[PDB]
């Protein structure tokens, strides 16, 4: 997970499961889903 | 040249023969061992008369053998070390 | 392709006669591969000769052929097997594919550390003894006698034995023998064990 | 190297083929032993054509009751103990192949 | 790693040992394929010496 | 520890510029042959890196010398560049201890059981020797080349038959003095490593060795080869650096590879070859420095106590 | 050290390779016999040719010199109990090595008891012998040898009778005295031998003298004209006169 | 301050111990001289009975080879008497003797020598047997590292002295005897000829002296129960340990010395390429890693075992007999024995 993308973050709610750079959450800090 | 698909000569690693590594004569000897090699064959000097003995112009029998062997040999080049020859011999020594 | 990682045109590549015949990076995983069959014609005669009176067979003239090495064991694919093993986290359902190329197979790997396994029980005991100094620092270093009336009189007295065998009764003692002589010469400001006391001398003070 | 007459073996397996018994010689057994395996190989069936392996050690064709033609094949064994019993799919006796899983799908 | 079994743990019947016979013989040919005969074997050993002073019989 | 040095007897400078010029001579009479094999299988394996697997990874130099052999030059053919090699080794050598010795001379601690810590030594040795090998670097670029003339391809040989006939050939065809400084840098950098990396495992080693078992003769060699080994293990690869930057030919079609600098040759090396290239021919430096280093200490070390005893020094201060 | 350059090691060398490479294991031999009469082969396809009883025949217990080699060991024994010679304790110790050692001999006479043929058949086709013999403690065995690794010995046993005119058969057929036969490679018990040497004694029935002759000899036989006895008359482990 | 590396020199403070004795102290008998001395007495004597033995086996062996074996002790005595007289048997006894005298000048005095030097300073233990033997393995290791390729330069100028004189005229060097074909070798074909391709040699003789020196130590000091409770004789008991240890240098030496022929002797398969590529180390791997031990210990005995094991047998006797196996053993509750007097009797 350095310099390679394999799991998708669309997928995955958190991407800091494991150590990464190349990783972003879909939803970031300060970003809310509401109705 | 810098692909790596074909071998270039760049990277060719082959040092330069100048003479012979052991000299002239080694030279010589290896080239006359290569023509005569089974041609030549030198024998050690020996009387060829002598009163006592007995010439050895024959294969002489098992029967003549002052020691009996304990190992053997299979036709097929297989080297045999527990033979009944072994197997006769280490009585006494497991007895003692 | 690249000719440096081909033996053949590379010759900077020191082949090995033991694996002469086997390629570990060719096997299946499951291996597949049939490479051994009815064999003839190197002892025993492919031909019929049971019946011919004007043939005899002579084993003993085997003609020598190619040696067969033993097989290799196979060796670790890193990156296949790190794909293999891998498994995505909240994406891949817990399951068994039908296919058997799933199985998990063991490859054989470096072995640089097997050298520190086999070295383990030196490393081992080094480290025990050594490297912590147990049971105490002086147990492993060479034995040298204390220097004369060193560190105390009461503890060394080479002074008080020395004048003792010098003595009428050390003399006495001594010659009934069962007192072995003096070891030890108390020369001008040292003591010198004598050759045959098989000890070494006393460290210099400094 | 002893190899028997084929004729004799024949003659004493009326029913073995030529071929079978000029290699039944060819193999490595004494002309008392290459007989009684000659005799076994025809009243069973057995090909003894067959190089045996890790995955079956010999096979035989044998006509059933309905009068089909079915193949047996004889398994390699083990001796009450499958972690030295060779898991392989190669006709080699070596053990090549390693199986962190011995029930893959449980 | 080979198993000395040969696939045949137990010679329960005198075909398995005729079977396990036949096989370890032609294993035993294939490990003994790259080494010389008897007779070379014999020869060799029998002529290794070949240290001497005195030539021309 | 800070106390545990005896230095009750220093020799002059004289003393000092001979006997190391001696000693030296000697050791490199002695251990030219492995480092001509190093630097040739250094020069075979440019380009291409090391390509076995498992134990065989590396270059055989028991081969190596084999396949010089065999050319028809017997022994003597391990010494071509001998006389530019040993002139750069004696003028290298008499700088880098001229100029230590002014240093430590002027900064000595005054008590004679007390010396400068191994930071401040290894400071004061590096400083000297990268002032050394940068002034004595073209005796180094001529040596290298004439060793690397019979593994490269004839047309790309230099034929320097001497060192100066080398530095002549050097400042005429290609062109003005700055032409004998190729690889000037690299040679700094590995002597400096070289000077920083044998001084201070030795004596760890040997301090160690000598609480764990005492006082003993076998602890002096054990602590060489640790020495040595580290040593080889920090300077290998500023050596295999210098011999690409010596070896590159001015004329990049001769050149196999072009190098612009100590930076791109070792850009070049790690693209072209893993890390491990920067790591051919690690048993004949080791060999190499490891010999070099012991008959240094040994005949250095029976010449300064017998000088130590006719002065008349105790036996403990010796 | 192949560097070191020596004609006689060239010349070993190349008579190896050169060995190796012409003599196959196929051999090509005209020494073949045809005999006159047809051959009548037992059930099993063999032919008897030979038969003896070696261990009734020879002297088992009293036989010299390993009766003077037994006799002595009373001698050492008395010798170290009483010790007359009034010796130190190891020099005394020294004489109980002979008990030890003294019956070595007589083991290996009773060994080679067991070489001597019992019985000898001749397999179709001419080319196989099959001997049985039997040890002095009931052990059977039972080995095959091709007829060609035969090779007769001179009455005196101290070397190779000429192959071709052997004279050791006489006129009705029997021998006239007991006969030595070298093979050359002998298995035995799975293990091959090298040169073994095996006898017929003169007081067994010799059955197809020319049979007998041709495979001492070495010759192939031609077993073209045969016939076969269909007799049951022989049971697996059958007890004999050779205990 | 000479060089790139520095000696540095460290003074300590005194440190004793309990016990002086048990450890490492130097024998006064273990000097340079003295161990040069001692070794090279007891390898010439070995090496001149070793090379004796050798020449007259070989002149047997070539006299019966045109004539039959003696029949009776009558025909053997008058065997030998012949072999005696054989030219070829004088000048071979010469020439082997000579060579007899540089080897065991030059080899196998350099490992009694090598072996005293590091092996004279362990003390055994006072009426006991000498544990902690494992501290002796590292010294008789490098002795033998050090020592083993003594030898071949002297075994390569005997071989090639030896196939010269089987050379027709115009190719023969013309070599006087063994010590001028020693002295022109170097200078003829070059140093690098008479240590090409030793592998087999000095792995042979590291095996040997090794194997040989440690075991006999080994053995003379853990078997000497026997005739120090068992009251048996001592001196039959270190010729039966010597014996022992001879078989074994024997053993552990012949496969090694094996891939000799195997690599040069062994036919060569035609359109195929060597099984072995020409490598003695590679052959040694090979018989290492064989499953089969008898394949390559076939000829042990007519090839090696008697041209090295007897040499070896004298030579552990003489070092015995010398004192070059000879520890210090003295009391560890003696004067010299302890610091602490004050509970050897209480
Ligand atoms: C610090 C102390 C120092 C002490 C002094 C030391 C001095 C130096 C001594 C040096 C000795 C060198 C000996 C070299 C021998 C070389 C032989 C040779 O080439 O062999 C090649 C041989 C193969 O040769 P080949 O050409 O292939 O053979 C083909 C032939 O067709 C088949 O062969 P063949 O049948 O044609 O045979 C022909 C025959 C030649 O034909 C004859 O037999 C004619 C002669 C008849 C008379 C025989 C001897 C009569 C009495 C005198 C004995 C003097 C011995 C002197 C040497 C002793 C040390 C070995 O030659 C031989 O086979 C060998 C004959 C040698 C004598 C053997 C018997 C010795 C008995 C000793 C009894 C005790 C004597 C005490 C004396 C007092 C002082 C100690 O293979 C071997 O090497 C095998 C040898 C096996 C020997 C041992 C057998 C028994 C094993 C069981 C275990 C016993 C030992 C237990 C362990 C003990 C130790 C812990
Ligand atoms: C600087 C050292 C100075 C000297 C001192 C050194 C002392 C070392 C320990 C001494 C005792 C054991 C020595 C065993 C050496 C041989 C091991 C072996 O069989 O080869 C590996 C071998 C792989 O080769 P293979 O099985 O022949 O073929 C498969 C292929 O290699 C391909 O296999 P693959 O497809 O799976 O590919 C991955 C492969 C490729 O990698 C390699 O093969 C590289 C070379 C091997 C490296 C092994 C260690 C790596 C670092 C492990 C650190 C912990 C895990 C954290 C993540 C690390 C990520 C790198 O890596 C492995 O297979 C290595 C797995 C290692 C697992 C370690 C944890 C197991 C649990 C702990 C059990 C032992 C506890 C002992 C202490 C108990 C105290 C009460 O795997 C094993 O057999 C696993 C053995 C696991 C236990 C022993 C090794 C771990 C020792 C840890 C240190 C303990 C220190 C205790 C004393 C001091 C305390 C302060
Ligand atoms: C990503 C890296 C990560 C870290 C690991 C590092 C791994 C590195 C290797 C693998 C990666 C590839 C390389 C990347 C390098 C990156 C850094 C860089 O830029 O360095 C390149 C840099 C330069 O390499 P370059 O680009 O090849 O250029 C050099 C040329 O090849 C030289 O060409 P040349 O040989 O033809 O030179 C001829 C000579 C021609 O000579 C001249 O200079 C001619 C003009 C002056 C003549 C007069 C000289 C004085 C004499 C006269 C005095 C007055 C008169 C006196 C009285 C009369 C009598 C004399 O020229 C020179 O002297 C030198 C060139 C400069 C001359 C210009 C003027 C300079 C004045 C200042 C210096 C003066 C003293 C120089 C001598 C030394 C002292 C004795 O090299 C290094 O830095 C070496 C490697 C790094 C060393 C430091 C260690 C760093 C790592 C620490 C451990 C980290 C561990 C934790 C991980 C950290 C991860 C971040
Ligand atoms: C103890 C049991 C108590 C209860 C009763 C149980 C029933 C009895 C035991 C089971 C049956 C055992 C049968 C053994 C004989 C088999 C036939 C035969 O002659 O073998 C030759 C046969 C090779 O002949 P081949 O098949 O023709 O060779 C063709 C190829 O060359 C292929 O060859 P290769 O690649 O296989 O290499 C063969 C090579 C490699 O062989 C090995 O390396 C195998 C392992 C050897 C070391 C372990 C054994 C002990 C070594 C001495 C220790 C010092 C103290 C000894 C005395 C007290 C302790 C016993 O070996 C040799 O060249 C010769 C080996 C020695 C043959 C000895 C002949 C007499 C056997 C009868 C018993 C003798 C007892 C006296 C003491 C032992 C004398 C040796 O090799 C074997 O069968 C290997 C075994 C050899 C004998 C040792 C095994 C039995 C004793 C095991 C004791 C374990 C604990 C020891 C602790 C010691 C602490 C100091
Ligand atoms: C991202 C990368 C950035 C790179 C640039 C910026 C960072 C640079 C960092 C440099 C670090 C240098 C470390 C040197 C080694 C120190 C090791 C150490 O402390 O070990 C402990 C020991 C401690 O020694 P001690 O003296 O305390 O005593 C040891 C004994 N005991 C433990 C008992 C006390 O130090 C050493 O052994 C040091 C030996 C080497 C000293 C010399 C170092 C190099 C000096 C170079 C000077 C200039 C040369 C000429 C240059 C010409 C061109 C300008
Ligand atoms: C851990 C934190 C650090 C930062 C992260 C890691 C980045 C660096 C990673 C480096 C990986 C290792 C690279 C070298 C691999 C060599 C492999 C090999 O043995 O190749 C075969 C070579 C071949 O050598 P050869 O050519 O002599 O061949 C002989 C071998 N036969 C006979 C089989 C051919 O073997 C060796 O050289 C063995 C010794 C290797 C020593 C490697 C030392 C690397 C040190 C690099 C940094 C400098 C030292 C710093 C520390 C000490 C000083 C303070
Ligand atoms: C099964 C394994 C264990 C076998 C038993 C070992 C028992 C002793 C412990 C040794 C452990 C390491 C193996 C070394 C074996 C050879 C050396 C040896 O045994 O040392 C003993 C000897 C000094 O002992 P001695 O003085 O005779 O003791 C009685 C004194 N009254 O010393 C000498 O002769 C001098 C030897 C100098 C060189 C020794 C090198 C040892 C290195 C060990 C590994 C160190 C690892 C350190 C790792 C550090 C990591 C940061
Ligand atoms: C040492 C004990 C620890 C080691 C392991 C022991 C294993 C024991 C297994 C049983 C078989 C072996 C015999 C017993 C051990 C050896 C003998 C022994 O213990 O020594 C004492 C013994 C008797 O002496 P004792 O009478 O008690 O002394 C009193 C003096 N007033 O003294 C004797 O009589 C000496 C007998 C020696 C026999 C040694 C045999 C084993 C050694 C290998 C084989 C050696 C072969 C060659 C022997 C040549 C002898 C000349």
């Amino acid at each position: 997970c350095i310099y390679q993308a394999y799991q998708n973050p669309l997928r995955h709610i958190n991407t800091g499961h494991n150590p990464n750079n190349v990783y972003e959450d879909i939803v970031m800090l300060g970003d809310y889903p509401v109705q | 040249q810098l692909d790596f698909s074909h071998f270039d000569k760049a990277f060719e690693n082959k040092y330069d023969i100048v003479a012979p590594e052991f000299g002239d004569l080694h030279q010589k000897r290896a080239e006359f061992i290569a023509k005569n090699q089974g041609t030549y064959r030198p024998v050690p000097l020996v009387p060829n008369n002598i009163k006592g003995l007995i010439p050895k112009t024959c294969r002489l029998p098992a029967t003549r053998n002052w020691y009996r062997r304990t190992s053997s040999f299979e036709r097929n080049g297989f080297f045999n070390i527990h033979t009944p020859v072994l197997n006769t011999k280490m009585i006494p020594w497991l007895l003692f | 392709y690249d000719w440096r990682d081909d033996p053949k045109v590379n010759k900077d590549i020191e082949e090995d006669i033991r694996d002469r015949g086997w390629h570990p990076e060719t096997y299946d995983f499951p291996y597949t591969k049939k490479h051994d069959d009815w064999v003839f014609d190197v002892t025993m005669p492919s031909q019929n000769y049971q019946t011919d009176l004007t043939v005899n067979i002579h084993p003993e003239n085997k003609k020598m052929h190619v040696m067969k090495q033993v097989m290799r064991q196979s060796y670790w694919d890193a990156e296949h097997d790190m794909a293999h093993e891998y498994d995505y986290e909240s994406e891949d359902l817990d399951f068994q594919c039908e296919s058997f190329k799933s199985q998990h197979f063991r490859k054989k790997g470096p072995i640089s550390q097997y050298l520190i396994l086999g070295l383990l029980p030196i490393l081992y005991f080094g480290t025990e003894f050594f490297y912590n100094h147990y049971p105490d620092e002086d147990y492993w270093r060479v034995a040298h006698p204390p220097p004369l009336d060193y560190p105390d009189t009461d503890d060394t007295d080479d002074t008080e034995t020395f004048k003792d065998y010098k003595s009428f009764t050390g003399r006495r003692m001594v010659d009934t023998g069962i007192v072995d002589p003096l070891w030890y010469d108390i020369r001008e400001g040292k003591k010198v064990y004598y050759d045959w006391a098989g000890v070494n001398q006393p460290m210099e003070d400094i | 190297y002893c190899q028997m007459d084929p004729e004799e073996i024949m003659r004493r397996v009326p029913g073995i083929t030529r071929k079978e018994a000029e290699f039944i010689t060819k193999l490595g057994l004494s002309p008392q032993e290459q007989v009684d395996f000659a005799y076994i190989a025809y009243n069973i069936g057995l090909d003894i054509f067959y190089f045996t392996n890790q995955m079956f050690v010999a096979r035989q064709v044998v006509t059933n009751s309905k009068g089909e033609k079915v193949e047996v094949l004889w398994n390699a064994q083990c001796y009450e103990d499958i972690a030295q019993l060779n898991v392989g799919f190669a006709p080699v006796l070596e053990s090549v192949d390693y199986h962190w899983e011995i029930f893959l799908w449980a | 790693s080979t198993s000395t079994t040969l696939g045949l743990p137990r010679w329960y019947k005198r075909i398995s040992y005729y079977i396990f016979k036949i096989r370890y013989l032609q294993h035993t040919k294939s490990k003994m394929n790259g080494i010389p005969g008897s007779t070379v074997r014999l020869m060799l050993i029998n002529r290794h010496f070949v240290e001497y002073e005195v030539y021309e019989k | 520890m800070n106390y545990s040095y005896k230095r009750y007897w220093e020799p002059s400078t004289a003393e000092v510029i001979g006997l190391s010029l001696s000693v030296n001579t000697i050791s490199a009479a002695l251990t030219y042959p492995i480092e001509f094999v190093k630097v040739r299988s250094q020069i075979r394996t440019e380009g291409v890196g090391i390509r076995s697997k498992n134990l065989y990874m590396g270059i055989n130099p028991n081969k190596v010398f084999r396949e010089i052999h065999a050319t028809g030059n017997g022994l003597r053919g391990f010494y071509q560049g001998f006389e530019s090699h040993l002139i750069g080794r004696l003028s290298y050598l008499f700088i880098r201890n001229l100029t230590y010795k002014i240093i430590y001379d002027r900064t000595k601690p005054v008590k004679a059981h007390n010396d400068l810590s191994h930071r401040e030594k290894g400071v004061i040795a590096g400083f000297a020797g990268g002032l050394a090998a940068f002034l004595t670097s073209p005796a180094d670029l001529v040596n290298t080349r004439t060793i690397a003339e019979g593994g490269k391809p004839k047309e790309w040989r230099w034929g320097y038959k001497g060192l100066m006939d080398g530095i002549n050939k050097i400042a005429a065809t290609e062109g003005g003095n700055a032409a004998l400084f190729r690889g000037s840098y690299a040679n700094v950098l590995r002597a400096v490593i070289l000077n920083i990396s044998l001084t201070g495992p030795f004596d760890y080693l040997n301090e160690k060795i000598w609480i764990t078992f005492g006082d003993m003769t076998w602890n002096k060699y054990a602590a060489l080869l640790w020495a040595s080994f580290w040593g080889s293990v920090a300077t290998l690869p500023f050596d295999n650096i210098r011999t690409r930057l010596y070896a590159q030919n001015a004329d990049p079609t001769k050149n196999r590879l072009t190098y612009s600098g100590w930076a791109d040759a070792a850009k070049k090396l790690i693209q072209h070859e893993g890390i491990s290239g920067f790591y051919v021919g690690f048993y004949a430096f080791y060999i190499r420095t490891f010999l070099y280093a012991w008959t240094t200490v040994f005949i250095t070390d029976k010449i300064t106590s017998d000088w130590k005893r006719k002065a008349g020094l105790k036996e403990w201060q010796i | 050290l192949n560097h070191v350059q020596n004609m006689l090691e060239e010349n070993l060398k190349y008579d190896a390779q050169k060995y190796n490479d012409e003599v196959a294991v196929i051999q090509k031999t005209s020494r073949i016999y045809k005999p006159t009469y047809t051959i009548e082969f037992n059930r099993e396809g063999e032919v008897l040719v030979y038969s003896a009883d070696p261990i009734k025949n020879s002297v088992v217990y009293f036989k010299y010199p390993y009766v003077l080699y037994e006799a002595a060991i009373p001698l050492f024994i008395w010798a170290w109990i009483y010790n007359p010679l009034e010796l130190s304790k190891n020099a005394v110790n020294s004489l109980l090595i002979y008990p030890n050692i003294a019956w070595i001999p007589r083991m290996w006479y009773w060994r080679s008891l067991q070489y001597k043929i019992q019985k000898m058949y001749l397999l179709r086709g001419g080319k196989v012998a099959k001997i049985e013999t039997q040890s002095l403690a009931g052990d059977r065995f039972t080995s095959w040898v091709e007829t060609y690794q035969f090779h007769p010995l001179t009455q005196d046993q101290k070397n190779f009778d000429n192959q071709d005119n052997a004279e050791f058969l006489e006129d009705e057929g029997q021998l006239k005295y007991e006969l030595g036969v070298q093979l050359d490679n002998l298995q035995e018990m799975g293990t091959t031998s090298q040169d073994i040497v095996i006898n017929f004694m003169k007081e067994g029935t010799v059955h197809h003298p020319e049979l007998f002759e041709a495979i001492v000899k070495g010759y192939n036989i031609d077993t073209s004209d045969y016939v076969i006895n269909t007799a049951n008359n022989l049971r697996a482990r059958e007890g004999n006169h050779n205990h | 301050m000479f060089f790139e590396l520095e000696d540095i020199k460290r003074r300590h403070s005194l440190y004793w111990d309990i016990y002086n004795v048990q450890g490492w102290v130097r024998r006064p008998d273990s000097t340079l001289y003295n161990n040069v001395k001692r070794g090279v007495t007891a390898g010439v004597v070995a090496s001149l009975v070793q090379e004796n033995i050798t020449a007259l086996v070989e002149n047997c062996k070539l006299l019966a080879t045109k004539y039959e074996k003696p029949q009776n002790l009558r025909q053997a005595a008058t065997f030998m008497k012949e072999v005696f007289k054989l030219e070829n048997y004088r000048k071979a006894v010469w020439n082997r003797s000579q060579y007899a005298l540089c080897i065991g000048t030059f080899d196998i005095g350099a490992r009694l020598a090598t072996f005293r030097w590091l092996n004279n300073g362990w003390q055994r233990v006072f009426a006991g047997f000498e544990f902690n033997f494992v501290r002796k393995i590292p010294t008789t290791m490098l002795a033998a590292l050090f020592t083993a390729p003594f030898s071949v330069p002297f075994e390569l100028a005997r071989m090639a002295y030896y196939g010269d004189k089987t050379f027709p005229k115009e190719l023969q060097r013309g070599y006087s005897s063994y010590l001028s074909a020693l002295a022109r070798i170097p200078f003829e074909e070059g140093p690098y000829f008479l240590f090409k391709n030793s592998f087999p040699l000095i792995i042979r003789n590291f095996f040997q002296t090794f194997t040989l020196f440690y075991t006999y130590d080994f053995l003379k000091d853990k078997a000497s129960f026997a005739w120090r409770v068992g009251e048996q004789n001592e001196y039959a008991c270190k010729m039966i340990i010597a014996g022992i240890s001879t078989y074994l240098a024997a053993v552990f030496s012949y496969p090694w010395m094996v891939t000799r022929e195997m690599v040069d002797f062994w036919p060569k398969v035609p359109g195929a390429p060597c099984t072995f590529n020409g490598n003695y180390r590679k052959a040694a791997v090979w018989i290492w890693y064989h499953e089969f031990s008898g394949n390559y210990f076939a000829g042990f005995f007519t090839k090696y075992f008697w041209k090295a094991s007897p040499g070896m047998f004298l030579t552990l006797m003489l070092a015995d007999k010398v004192g070059l196996f000879d520890q210090t053993t003295v009391d560890n509750f003696g004067g010299a024995g302890n610091n602490s007097w004050e509970d050897t009797f209480v």
